[PDB]
């Protein structure tokens, strides 16, 4: 995997083989799992009340409030309809189905089920878009603490809208790993004309930003993305927001995967070294 | 809100994956990599050299096991981890393709076998602490999982915290003593056979017998018939007189596709029936020089333990891991072991002129469920705790100090 | 670890060099009585050979043993040429030719356990053990050629022949000199 | 260059028969192994295995043929070649720690045992017990003592140590030796008396000899210099330090040179002249000694290293 | 279509050119810009019949082996092709890789009027122009200066390639932003006092230390005291 | 706990010289001062400093001859100088002290370093 | 600042002396054999340490003993990024001490990583040939370690663009 | 003795057979190429020597290998050692008949006809060994008998499309021929009921013809003494 995939395999696992099992009709076997995603998030699967035909799906997103401000309700229902349930107690959104009218169209029902966090986060996007493509922009700023010392700021303007990531590095080889990566992200450009300007500005908030109280360390980095008109169009959003979304995922992802690189060319290197030593034997 | 920690039992044959607080593992996977072959054409001269992102291509598990062009490893061999490079390859796939959890914010609980040497205790702390980032990790005693998974699964008043844990994955069998919950370190023997040398036996004696299995499918068709086909015979040299003379009933045909024309093949299925699964019995079929049967190295560990224990140990003989599944197992281990230990009291009457006679010894095999995930569900069931946040090794302190905090072991 | 032993050690009975006499149910001329009992130590060897074979450690008890191990060796020796053959009347007569032949031994180079047995010294000690080794030949032979052969085919059967590449403990009657 | 590999591993010591027919070698193991010159090649026909670890000094006594071996398991044993078979005789060395170097006196009477332990063990026959008994040099010894050389009065022996100072003490045994007549280098010698003290300071000293006269003694040591001392000057000391690695071994073959051999793996020569009391590089590895002719006037001398195996020089 | 053919053309012609002679002009209407951007597309992306990846590397032994007879930086068809080409990011690489080695891939052959030092030469002809000075990116060019920076460090007194370094980063000084980043100029300056220093008397150790007396008069920012 | 129990334990010569340009002599008049027997720090530390003066002042073609005009005495001393300077490095240092090492080294050979790694009394 | 040339030059001669190693068993435990300069018990068994530099960073530090030498090298960490790849080398390196028969498997305190050879070692190898492995480590480290910086530039740049393509 | 030894020390590793981790395909390669040549550069009477050596083990270890071995690269190379073996001595020959080896090359061609060049091998291989007549176990017959028989004609008249050579048709009929040489009696034999139960068969019988016409006999490759 070079990408992150969008689709949470356990809801695409288990719901699978449940409406299977609802086609094929032999059984309402129990289910009960809970598990974590990426950005916090806290999955919980469940018959409610005991009922074994039905099945009811959880998404428990921490930063739900203050994000709803920016839709992430209307789309869900507009997307879901009669699948959206009241929310279970403790959780933001939840998603019901049932093994005695579920449709034929399995495939299409457990796929937009996996989606349940790209189905939150996407309203933000969406709505700000649409307000680039028809050219309102003094609009406020839409704050999102995606994780709770690392926060997403989506901004439109005439032109533009733009995504700033901040983030933070654990280790120091993460900051010095992470400086090269967001480098070659700076010039990407250079081998992808069409791609959108990527700006990293490190220890400092950039200087639009700047009117916020965005932090300041050693251990921040701040990522701008600029998404033009040939990204946020009707044609291109949907995409473009399963892309951006998962990047500050992408980067830590890769930071792991190029120190375990090294790891690999280190041991070949060292064999080549052994080699010699064999010779004074 | 509070996150569930990750628990992950790196088993020589399946890898297990999920949270903590679930009552199964949300995959069940083999422990295998497919990386991508065609760099043979170079590699002829050594050993084959990466650049740009092409480490990235590899699979894992299901995906991995029947591509057409790459080429499956198997990292993992005697329960330890053989290649490193592959195994933390694995590792990155496992936490972020299947589990979907950040590492920074999840504590791992992740499982060993109690022969491994400690710098691989390092390597893989190491790896887990430092190329990624994990806040705590616990390397926990997986006999002892598996005993705790009988504990919270059987029924109440019968759950006594001592046991004698018998665990035959896929690599190696261990046999490991417990009382009052304390493992006696000192008395655990383990026996150097397991499903892999039952399998190989298996897809030797096909191979004498039932030539036409294509070579691809040998391992395929070995492993599909003793999962299938083979039980714990009740006396080896009677076995072959009853499949001889009553050959119709006690053959089997087994029909298999083939993976590359889809032509159907058969065979029929005979002494590997019974063969395969005796190695545990006469480990000198599989292995050249290890000898005593299960039923011996069993009494031998307990006659080691402590006087006290001895008589609590025989009564809860829990058997785990899926290589003890074949049937009639634990019913033939149990009469070998009835048959050493009365004779042991037997012959202390007899040095007592009689004036005595000594209480049974009640020997009992106990067998559960979750025995194809036991050891996982006891550790998700550990990590529910809030003691095992207390247990775990810290990342603080492998800041203080270096990979070393692994080096210790239960022996 | 404990492969199957010879049962039969009558104190009554008779040894050469460090083999027993025991008596044989056979038509066959030689010099060991005239066995009754159902069971035989040809037949204690042609019991055991499929399960013995799989044993790779080998404690001699006495004499007999040495003597039935020596069965199993020809037996998994009998076997290469009868899998070859169309016909169980073919076998038959084969297996007559085989075992006649100047098979090594004690002592005698090439036999395969020079260690664990020792040659007999004198002419009344090795025509009569010469006299009785051939008659076990003789014997063991014709026993497999009544069990091998599938009766509804005389195709020599895949269960017996299947053992013919599992010499027992590697070692060959044949003799690893030729 | 004569040579002959008997091992690849270092050969530890070796010590010669009385007619150089047969040579006694550590294989660098526990065991002593002698080899009798079989015509042109060497062939084993003895090996004298009792010790319990490394020997690590072997030496052969010319006229009663007795080999004496001591060792890192601080014992040693006197072998005597009973009928065919060599048989060891108990040596009480009382030391607690390593020997590293045993010479038999030109008597034969006695022989001295150097060790780790800081002491020069002295050994003499205990003919009641049938086994070697000890007297310990001990005083001066501040460091383990590498080698020793017996003037050949037998009274008299020098002996080098790791605290790089080269010395002579007498060690006349008044129970089996007659009192020995005056020398240069003194009238007194009563058991362990210190009669010579080195001017060095810096390098440990690896080999210690006495000229055939008694007159002189040599040393070699880790400075990469040799030095001699001439009792007839009243003990004054010539010095040569040289480019090269530093000297194992050393020996006088005349009155007036020595042979010497290093790290450098090949023997080098060393003359000395009684007038300006200066040693001179004449020139050209674990061991060196005589084969024929002696100190006085040798015309063979032979070399055995770490390196392995045995060479021959005239 | 003959992946065995082209291999062996590519090879032959870096085996031809390996001495550096001068051509009939009526070469270049095809040894010309043309196959200069053919031969980059080979190296950028390859072909499909190169299931053993090897016209990439024959391909950059190729490109050296042609600019080694070419006089200047000016008229260079292969430099010509470089500045045209949309995006030379292997190319890059490949040539660092190289260059940290220090080898000549070019030299082939034991014949003993060797030319210069193929990828020196092929440096110094790509900086000759701010055109091509653009070929590296950011952290490549970083990458460079280190390398080179090492190399005439530890060359000793005499050898004829130091020079050949000293006039690559002479050729990098003078044609890049050099003075307005300065990644290595500490460094750089403390090499500079000593070659300039250097009490050594051969022909070549003159010539060094005039190359950087060249240097340090066109950019007085070289040779100042150390910070 | 039983197991953890620990028990059973000139300048102004020098100078002279090197302003008159008697460079040749300025090294020996370095060399006859060693502080060997010196119980202090300070003054070895001064004496290393001042022979230090002397190796980089000299020019570097001329340090053959300067080598060559001492004695096997001066050249173990110029040895056991220049591996102490090594210790104390700095930008030019190092780079003349590499020199004076192969030439000290061709005129005194492995045995002169030898007797720097053997000498008892630390200069 | 100094060349490369000298400084292996003066390394080299200073190494060739230091291993005259002998066998010589202890003082302080009853026949334990063990290297001098390692356990340090008794002091008139070590020589002098000895040390080379070329600069004020490359360092080589020489502790001799009767029966050991130990050999701590530095090398210029140049860069940040060169500071853990240098570690991530040395530590793959010293991972593997059991066939590096003269490694140690944890460095001097301040050098990046240290030898230590044993009489033993220069009786069984090839004396010569571990001077010259020596040398030939030193020689190499700063190529190796550039052509890492290399290798992970590239790896990022081709990982920007699989991301960047897909909008 | 070094090949030999090594060759089956991997046979045998049971864990890297079945469950791979190391990189061995190299290693096998240059052992498998160098043996090939000693069996045909050296004296044959000691290549003899160490093949009979202890009943044949170092040819039957190397024969089972084969079974288990599947790499297609591998496999081609044992075939080749498979028939210098095989020329040495009728000693060989009837141990290699009376082996494993004949069932699995017929197994193999049966099911893999992809790979011509060891489908071409496989065909000159199990002729050589069927050349000298030898009894086969007749547990070989289940596979060896009618099917494939019959899967040798339609080859034999109706080729495959990745034969350009033509040279499996001229091997079939020489395999035909090899295994009725050992065949009995006449009825019964699993070859002639292929021929009557093949839809009519006549390239078979017309090449067949012309082999009588020069009265040669391609089965008598080897010069083995009783004809
Ligand atoms: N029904 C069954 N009978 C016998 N063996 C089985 C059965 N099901 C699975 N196995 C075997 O169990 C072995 C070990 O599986 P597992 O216990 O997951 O090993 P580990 O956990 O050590 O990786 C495998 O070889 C598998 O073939």
């Amino acid at each position: 995997m070079i990408l992150l995939e969008v689709n949470n395999r356990i809801i695409e696992e288990t719901l699978a083989l449940k409406f299977e099992n609802a086609a094929a009709g032999n059984k309402p076997e129990a289910v009960e799992v809970t598990f974590a995603d990426f950005d916090g998030v806290l999955y919980h699967i469940s018959n409610p009340n005991g009922d074994k035909t039905k099945v009811m799906v959880s998404i428990s997103l921490k930063f739900y409030k203050e994000l709803q401000a920016h839709g992430a309700d209307e789309l869900l229902k507009r997307v879901y309809g009669s699948y959206l349930v009241n929310p279970e107690s403790g959780y933001n959104v939840s998603l019901l189905y049932d093994l005695e009218n579920l449709p034929a169209s399995k495939d299409s029902i457990v796929h937009q089920a996996g989606m349940l966090k790209r189905n939150c986060f996407a309203s933000v996007f969406e709505k700000y878009f649409q307000f680039q493509e028809e050219g309102k922009e003094g609009e406020n700023r839409a704050v999102i603490h995606y994780r709770d010392d690392e926060t997403m700021y989506v901004e439109s303007k005439k032109d533009r809208v733009t995504v700033v990531f901040s983030t933070v590095f654990k280790d120091d080889d993460d900051v010095v790993i992470g400086k090269v990566f967001m480098q070659e992200f700076k010039e990407g450009r250079r081998a992808s004309h069409t791609a959108p300007q990527v700006l990293f500005s490190h220890r400092e908030p950039p200087l639009e930003l700047k009117d916020t109280d965005a932090a300041v360390g050693d251990n921040i980095g701040y990522i701008t993305f600029v998404l033009f008109p040939r990204h946020t169009n009707a044609s291109a959003r949907d995409n473009t927001i399963n892309l951006i979304h998962t990047f500050r995922d992408y980067l830590h992802y890769h930071i792991k995967c190029s120190k375990a690189y090294i790891h690999t060319r280190m041991r070949a290197k060292t064999s080549d070294f052994l080699k010699v030593l064999n010779r004074a034997r | 809100g509070r996150l569930p920690a990750c628990v992950v039992d790196c088993g020589t044959g399946y890898t297990k994956l999920g949270y903590a607080g679930n009552t199964e593992p949300q995959f069940i996977i083999p422990s295998c990599i497919a990386i991508k072959e065609s760099a043979k054409v170079g590699d002829q001269a050594q050993r084959r050299v990466m650049k740009g992102v092409d480490d990235l291509d590899f699979f894992i598990g299901d995906e991995a096991i029947e591509k057409p062009t790459y080429a499956t490893k198997w990292p993992i061999r005697h329960g330890i981890v053989e290649d490193w490079d592959l195994m933390e390859r694995f590792m990155e796939q496992v936490i972020f393709k299947y589990l979907r959890a950040e590492p920074e914010d999840h504590y791992f609980l992740l499982t060993e076998p109690p022969l491994n040497t400690p710098e691989n205790r390092e390597y893989t702390a190491e790896i887990m602490f430092e190329s990624f980032n994990v806040p705590g990790l616990y390397i926990a005693v997986q006999a002892v999982l598996a005993l705790a998974a009988s504990w919270t699964s059987r029924q109440v008043g019968e759950r006594t915290l001592t046991g004698t844990v018998i665990d035959s994955g896929d690599g190696v069998t261990h046999v490991i003593p417990v009382a009052e919950g304390y493992v006696i370190g000192s008395c655990i023997k383990h026996i150097p056979i397991a499903g892999r040398d039952i399998t190989y036996f298996i897809q030797q004696l096909l191979r004498d017998r039932e030539v036409g299995i294509p070579p691809e499918q040998s391992l395929e068709t070995a492993k599909a018939v003793k999962e299938r086909y083979s039980y714990v015979c009740p006396d080896l040299v009677k076995e072959f007189n009853k499949y001889d003379t009553d050959g119709s009933k006690w053959i089997k045909q087994y029909t298999g596709i083939n993976a590359i024309s889809k032509k159907e093949f058969s065979i029929d299925v005979g002494y590997e029936r019974f063969l395969g699964p005796e190695i545990f019995f006469h480990p000198e079929f599989a292995n050249p020089d290890f000898t005593q049967p299960i039923s011996e190295v069993v009494d031998e560990v307990i006659q080691n333990c402590p006087i006290d224990v001895r008589r609590p140990l025989y009564k809860n003989i829990v058997l785990s891991g899926g290589s003890t599944m074949f049937r009639d197992f634990g019913r033939r281990l149990q009469r070998d072991l009835k048959r050493t230990v009365d004779a042991r009291l037997k012959l202390s009457e007899e040095l007592s002129g009689g004036r005595l006679k000594p209480k049974p010894i009640d020997v009992q095999v106990i067998t559960h469920h979750m025995q194809r995930y036991a050891v996982w569900f006891g550790g998700s069931m550990l990590a529910s705790t809030p003691e095992f946040y207390q247990v775990c090794h810290t990342k603080k302190d492998y800041e203080e100090i270096g990979p070393s905090i692994c080096r210790h072991n239960p022996v | 670890m404990p492969a199957y032993h010879s049962s039969l050690m009558d104190p009554d009975t008779k040894l050469i060099g460090n083999m027993a006499l025991l008596p044989i149910r056979s038509q066959f001329k030689g010099p060991a009585p005239r066995e009754t009992k159902d069971t035989d130590i040809v037949d204690e060897a042609i019991y055991y050979f499929k399960a013995n074979v799989f044993f790779k450690n080998y404690e001699i008890k006495n004499e007999a043993d040495r003597t039935l191990i020596y069965i199993t060796l020809y037996i998994s020796e009998c076997l290469k040429k009868l899998q070859k053959c169309n016909s169980k009347s073919q076998g038959e007569k084969e297996m007559y030719t085989l075992g006649i032949t100047n098979f090594p031994i004690p002592g005698e180079p090439g036999f395969p356990l020079n260690a664990i047995y020792a040659k007999p010294a004198n002419k009344q000690e090795d025509e009569v053990m010469r006299a009785y080794l051939q008659q076990l030949r003789q014997e063991t032979g014709l026993r497999l050629c009544e069990k091998v052969f599938d009766p509804q085919n005389d195709k020599p059967s895949k269960w017996w022949t299947c053992f013919v590449k599992r010499q027992f403990m590697n070692k060959s009657l044949s003799g690893p000199g030729q | 260059m004569a040579y002959h590999s008997f091992l690849v591993e270092p050969i530890s010591c070796h010590a010669w028969n009385k007619d150089r027919t047969q040579i006694a070698i550590c294989p660098n193991n526990h065991e002593v192994h002698i080899y009798e010159k079989s015509g042109n090649k060497w062939v084993q026909v003895h090996e004298l295995k009792e010790h319990n670890g490394q020997v690590t000094g072997i030496d052969w006594a010319p006229d009663s043929n007795r080999i004496v071996t001591c060792g890192t398991d601080r014992n040693a044993y006197v072998w005597t070649l009973k009928g065919r078979t060599w048989k060891p005789t108990l040596v009480i060395l009382r030391i607690n720690r390593a020997a590293r170097c045993v010479r038999w006196a030109p008597n034969e009477k006695k022989f001295a045992v150097g060790s780790g332990s800081r002491v020069i063990s002295i050994c003499y026959f205990e003919q009641e017990n049938d086994w070697w008994v000890c007297k310990h040099i001990k005083k001066p010894i501040r460091s383990t003592v590498l080698s020793l050389d017996w003037h050949p009065n037998s009274v008299l022996l020098a002996a080098g140590s790791c605290d790089f100072k080269c010395r002579i003490f007498s060690a006349y045994i008044k129970e089996v030796e007659e009192r020995p007549a005056p020398t240069p280098w003194g009238s007194k010698m009563p058991f362990g008396e210190l009669m010579f003290e080195s001017s060095s300071s810096c390098g440990w000293v690896h080999g210690v000899c006495f000229s055939a006269n008694g007159s002189r003694v040599a040393w070699v040591s880790h400075d990469s210099t040799v030095c001699l001392a001439d009792a007839d000057k009243k003990m004054a000391v010539a010095t040569l330090a040289s480019e090269t690695l530093p000297l194992l071994a050393v020996t006088f073959i005349t009155e007036s040179s020595l042979v010497a051999a290093g790290h450098d793996c090949f023997p080098v020569l060393f003359t000395y002249d009684s007038a300006a009391g200066k040693l001179s590089f004449g020139g050209r590895v674990s061991q060196i000694s005589v084969l024929s002719g002696g100190k006085a006037k040798c015309s063979q001398f032979c070399t055995t290293g770490m390196d392995g195996g045995m060479s021959i020089w005239d | 279509q003959d992946h065995q053919k082209l291999c062996y053309s590519a090879l032959i012609l870096a085996m031809v050119f390996s001495m550096g002679e001068a051509v009939p002009y009526a070469h270049y209407e095809h040894l010309g810009t043309p196959f200069a951007q053919f031969l980059l597309n080979i190296v950028e992306d390859g072909l499909p019949l190169d299931t053993t990846e090897q016209l990439p590397d024959l391909c950059v032994n190729l490109l050296l082996a042609l600019n080694l007879h070419l006089p200047a930086a000016d008229q260079n068809v292969i430099m010509a092709a470089l500045s045209k080409h949309a995006n030379v990011k292997i190319f890059s690489e490949k040539l660092l890789l190289l260059l940290n080695r220090g080898d000549d891939p070019v030299r082939i052959f034991k014949h003993e009027p060797q030319p210069p030092h193929s990828v020196l030469k092929f440096l110094q002809d790509v900086f000759g122009s701010p055109a091509t000075a653009a070929i590296f990116y950011h952290t490549d060019m970083m990458a460079l200066i280190d390398i080179t920076v090492r190399h005439i460090a530890d060359l000793s007194p005499g050898d004829k390639l130091r020079m050949e370094y000293l006039s690559l980063m002479h050729a990098i000084v003078r044609t890049t932003p050099y003075l307005q980043h300065r990644h290595r100029l500490p460094d750089l300056q403390a090499i500079l006092r000593r070659i300039l220093n250097e009490e050594e008397t051969s022909p070549q150790c003159q010539m060094d230390r005039m190359i950087v007396r060249e240097m340090c008069k066109e950019f007085l920012v070289l040779g100042e005291a150390p910070s | 706990r039983f197991r953890k129990v620990d028990v059973g334990e000139d300048e102004g010569e020098v100078d002279s010289c090197l302003r008159q340009g008697n460079m040749t002599a300025a090294l020996q008049a370095a060399l006859k001062n060693p502080p060997i027997n010196t119980k202090s720090q300070a003054v070895k530390d001064r004496a290393g400093s001042i022979v230090l003066k002397v190796l980089i002042s000299f020019k570097a073609n001329d340090i053959e001859k300067a080598v060559q005009s001492l004695d096997k005495n001066g050249v173990d001393l110029l040895m056991k100088y220049i591996y102490k300077g090594f210790e104390s490095p700095s930008d030019n240092s190092s780079a003349v002290l590499l020199q004076w090492h192969e030439k000290a080294l061709a005129a005194g050979g492995v045995g002169s370093i030898v007797r720097v790694l053997t000498a008892r009394k630390t200069v | 600042t100094a060349t490369l040339r000298p400084y292996l030059s003066a390394v080299r001669a200073t190494l060739q002396a230091a291993l005259c190693l002998e066998n010589f068993s202890s003082q302080v435990v009853e026949r334990h054999n063990k290297p001098e300069v390692e356990v340090r018990s008794s002091k008139e068994l070590l020589l002098q340490p000895v040390t080379i530099s070329r600069n004020e960073k490359e360092k080589v530090l020489i502790e001799g003993s009767i029966n050991s030498v130990r050999v701590s090298i530095a090398v210029k960490q140049a860069d940040e990024i060169e500071k853990i790849l240098c570690h991530k080398f040395m530590r793959f390196m010293m991972m593997r001490a059991e066939n590096f028969f003269i490694l140690r498997r944890k460095p001097v305190e301040g050098y990046d990583i240290s030898f230590l050879i044993t009489n033993f070692h220069t009786e069984q190898m090839y004396k010569h040939k571990l001077v010259d492995f020596v040398i030939h480590f030193m020689e190499e480290i700063d190529k190796e370690i550039s052509e890492m910086k290399l290798s992970v530039n590239a790896r990022a740049r081709i990982v920007a663009e699989e991301f960047l393509k897909n909008f | 003795e070094v090949i030999f030894a090594d060759l089956a020390r991997r046979k045998d590793d049971a864990q890297q057979r079945s469950w791979a981790l190391y990189e061995d395909e190299g290693v096998i390669r240059c052992y498998l190429e160098e043996l090939l040549h000693i069996l045909t550069d050296a004296d044959p009477e000691v290549c003899k020597k160490m093949c009979k050596r202890n009943e044949f083990e170092s040819v039957l270890a190397l024969v089972a290998y084969y079974q288990m071995e599947h790499r297609a690269s591998l496999r081609l190379l044992l075939l080749k050692c498979f028939g210098a073996m095989c020329s040495l001595d009728a000693a060989i020959i009837s141990t290699l008949v009376s082996s494993v080896l004949p069932v699995e090359l017929a197994r193999d061609m049966q099911t893999d006809t992809q790979d011509h060049q060891k489908l071409c091998y496989s065909a000159l291989i199990l002729a050589m060994v069927f050349s000298m007549g030898e009894a086969v176990p007749y547990a070989h017959y289940e596979h060896l008998g009618t099917p494939f028989a019959q899967f040798l004609l339609n080859i034999v008249e109706d080729g495959l499309p990745l034969d350009t050579t033509e040279q499996l048709p001229d091997l079939c009929v020489n395999l035909l021929l090899a295994l009725n040489l050992h065949l009995p009696a006449a009825d019964q034999n699993v070859i002639m009921a292929a021929l009557s139960k093949h839809a009519n068969v006549k390239i078979f019988s017309e090449k067949l013809l012309l082999l009588l016409n020069r009265g040669d006999d391609p089965v008598r490759i080897f010069k083995h003494e009783p004809q």
